[PDB]
RNA sequence: AAACGACGAAAACUACGCUUUAGCAGCUUAAUAACCUGCUUAGAGCCCUCUCUCCCUAGCCUCCGCUCUUAGGACGGGGAUCAAGAGAGGUCAAACCCAAAAGAGAUCGCGUGGAAGCCCUGCCUGGGGUUGAAGCGUUAAAACUUAAUCAGGCUAGUUUGUUAGUGGCGUGUCCGUCCGCA
RNA sequence: GUACGGCCGCAAGGUUAAAACUCAAAUGAAUUGACGGGGGCCCGCACAAGCGGUGGAGCAUGUGGUUUAAUUCGAUGCAACGCGAAGAACCUUACCUGGUCUUGACAUCCACGGAAGUUUUCAGAGAUGAGAAUGUGCCUUCGGGAACCGUGAGACAGGUGCUGCAUGGCUGUCGUCAGCUCGUGUUGUGAAAUGUUGGGUUAAGUCCCGCAACGAGCGCAACCCUUAUCCUUUGUUGCCAGCGGUCCGGCCGGGAACUCAAAGGAGACUGCCAGUGAUAAACUGGAGGAAGGUGGGGAUGACGUCAAGUCAUCAUGGCCCUUACGACCAGGGCUACACACGUGCUACAAUGGCGCAUACAAAGAGAAGCGACCUCGCGAGAGCAAGCGGACCUCAUAAAGUGCGUCGUAGUCCGGAUUGGAGUCUGCAACUCGACUCCAUGAAGUCGGAAUCGCUAGUAAUCGUGGAUCAGAAUGCCACGGUG
């Protein structure tokens, strides 16, 4: 509660958004709860595949679906028909003609959520908990990435008292407006509660903005 | 979000876009002086007896995404709690903090 | 009032793994080395999936939506199998990706000049309004026109005003000679 | 170092000197925090200096208490109290009063039947009971299907009920205060220390020097958004530098020098000359410069503190109610009251009110909309109503200013509240409970104790305008410029 959210401060300088496309204070909220509700379809439809980002876009009375994952072999499916079967039922949820794409991530353990998962999945499996902050570390600096902060809150281990624990490799700058900083947060579900897990990562100093 | 509240804002929605015809046609006869006496009691008698809750001017504005009765914002038809989260991850095209 | 610290030294998807090559980097006098690493690409070991090397056919396509049809190209349809080689990829497909059509041309849908209902008019006579209800016509046409004709058994002499019998529970439950409506 | 015992002494007592019994500790040197009614230094409208205000008096919401059926929930020193609530007549909103219910108002589900559905008839204020006039909307083998209704339970609902002492998320304060740590090395047997300390300097752990310190992270600044000089690009809905007609209006003929419009840049960096300072860092002057030392404003809130505040935005592990804490609509009350309080508007009158020419802004919102004219109304606005998702039209002749007149120090031609009535906007309905209007009574109050708060420059202080909430209902909130 101290700290400033960095998404909603880096969004007009280096990092893209998630929606823009164009309304005019009439459909946006039903925008914005099309948006939402296919997010968490695609999220309980792709709950194994590995997936960081949906970004969304709507070029004239047309929505479009871009997903960023790491496993887009279950999603294709055999032959290659499953991704168009669920395009199917997206194009339903949506109303509008509906086209999806998929954005594979090579080498994706510097995505946010990607490398904030399998380790909520560790603690669901019991695995220890140590273990997995220490691999998630360890996994997050052998990429090339200059520092990631991942905020773990609430029963650690599956403990009984929330507390509150977090580590810190490298160097994750919050303060400069120049610095990649992609952040995101999850949630594992235990025998015992719930735990918070936020992440932030320092790709390193981008200079020029956005025109790559 | 409740419930119970959830529910008579869209009747309040399903009804009031039914009687859109007679009730702008009544208006408008009511509202032009060049009537008759009996005729306007006679309509304002009928609008009156129609279901109450029905009414344009009786419904709050409620939130689309959490119902919050308070701050529905017409722009983004949310309330402060939750543009202030939607805004800050990113999906308003072109929502960024501002310093004049 | 309390708050310990033990075993990724029980690496939990292999992202196909499995092989191997140059450099980088953590290591330190400088280095190597294990791998601690990712990281450009090489080739095939080794399981692979798809289009294939099969033949038949010349399929083939595209502006006009249909058509013999026209420069043309990356254009391309059926049936069993694969001997050994070749493109891709890895539970890989839409979008991203690369440049398109020449004409003839019936024109079907699509817009009709004398009429069946709604307008004095609640049955129905209205040519004064009209619809594909009648001639007809290309990417379009041989234009063309739902309102204003007085008035009829037009809810039918008893429903509008005289007025009359009993084919009425009349009245606090009420039998009650009777007041009161038809 | 006590009793007994021996000695000494007039005495006070001295000297020699035990035993029984209790405990697992009693201690000293040093380190880190903490504390002191210990000290030193430094900083911030913290004081001082100033200038305006709050306690004195109408009124407004908000707070505690009281009353009440409830006066709906939480917030409770800074850091709650013009707070959520960016606008409570019913609806509303969770509170109160009467009545209807039961896998329920709203979620998936089977056995099937009716297209869903549109107008009305009635009893009830209503809650929802009867029902008719009706429609048969597209589709497989018609042991029919989607969609919507209807019933029968059980698989289910629902909770603004509580637990912010289970929590996530969020926020405020300490505090944009300047510190909070780590790696290696070194020092001490060790806990631990150095770095982080000390002089200059600053807004700063900002920079320099010295010193077993050397470096790094979160950190102080910058990178982000505007203003301030200048360059180019594009010239419409805008400008008329120059030229022309001209209805005297930029109307167009024209154009891109300018103001403006949005895109890319030059640009202030101790860059300089002098003094001071340690031949440093820096500070002070001056020169150029549009701007000078951070050029000027805003977001960005470092590890951590307050079982800090919300299970009432939301989600949420447990209790919980399951023929009612779930659910139904109508009428009230959240707006009341012998009171005390935070905050602000409104006034004290000669820089001030009364009226008549007259002037200069920015930025905004607009289709269930913004809404020019015109006819009217002493006034609110009524009718008719052009244009416009807008550098086009509306909101919107802005004022303070200015030149005149006028009043003359008085409860005042100040002050505009309470009162009876009148219509108007507005939404089915303003007795509780709107606002506007103007005719009429014209309150209080006449710079207000102790206390007390805000500001260091285009800021205090004054004047008006704009924006979101919403049928209307701002002295509250957020912005904008003028004076200064
Ligand atoms: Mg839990
Ligand atoms: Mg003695
Ligand atoms: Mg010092
Ligand atoms: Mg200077
Ligand atoms: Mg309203």
């Amino acid at each position: 509660g101290q700290k400033v959210h960095p998404n909603g401060i880096r969004l007009g300088i280096v990092k893209p958004w998630n929606s823009t496309w164009f309304a005019n204070t009439k459909e946006f909220a039903d925008n914005l709860d099309s948006d939402f509700k296919v997010r968490q379809y695609l999220t309980k439809e792709l709950a194994k595949a590995s997936v960081s980002r949906i970004v969304i876009e709507r070029p004239a009375k047309s929505i479009r679906v871009t997903i960023h994952t790491a496993r887009p072999g279950i999603v294709i499916g055999k032959k290659g028909e499953d991704v168009e079967k669920l395009r199917k039922v997206v194009a339903d949820i949506a109303g509008v003609p509906a086209q999806i794409n998929i954005a594979e991530v090579r080498k994706p353990e510097l995505d946010a959520k990607l490398v904030a998962d399998s380790i909520t999945s560790q603690l669901e499996r019991r695995v220890m908990f140590r273990r997995a902050m220490k691999r998630a570390v360890q996994n997050a600096m052998r990429l090339g990435a200059k520092g990631i902060k991942v905020e773990v809150s609430g029963r650690l281990g599956g403990a009984e008292i929330a507390r509150t624990e977090w580590y810190r490799e490298g160097r994750v700058p919050l303060h400069t407006l120049r610095a990649d900083i992609d952040y995101n947060t999850s949630e594992a579900h235990t025998t015992y509660g719930v735990i918070g897990v936020k992440v932030w990562i320092f790709k390193g100093e981008i200079l020029g903005g956005m025109a790559a | 979000a409740k419930q119970s509240m959830k529910a008579r804002e869209v009747k309040r929605v399903a009804l009031a876009d039914k009687y859109f015809a007679k009730r702008a046609e009544l208006k408008a006869i009511i509202s032009d002086v060049n009537a008759s006496d009996e005729d306007r009691w006679n309509a304002v008698l009928k609008l009156q007896t129609l279901p109450r809750d029905s009414s344009p001017s009786r419904q709050r504005n409620r939130c689309r995404q959490t119902g919050r009765p308070h701050g529905f914002l017409r722009k983004f038809g949310l309330s402060r709690i939750k543009v202030r989260e939607a805004a800050m991850r990113g999906e308003i095209p072109g929502l960024k903090k501002a310093s004049w």
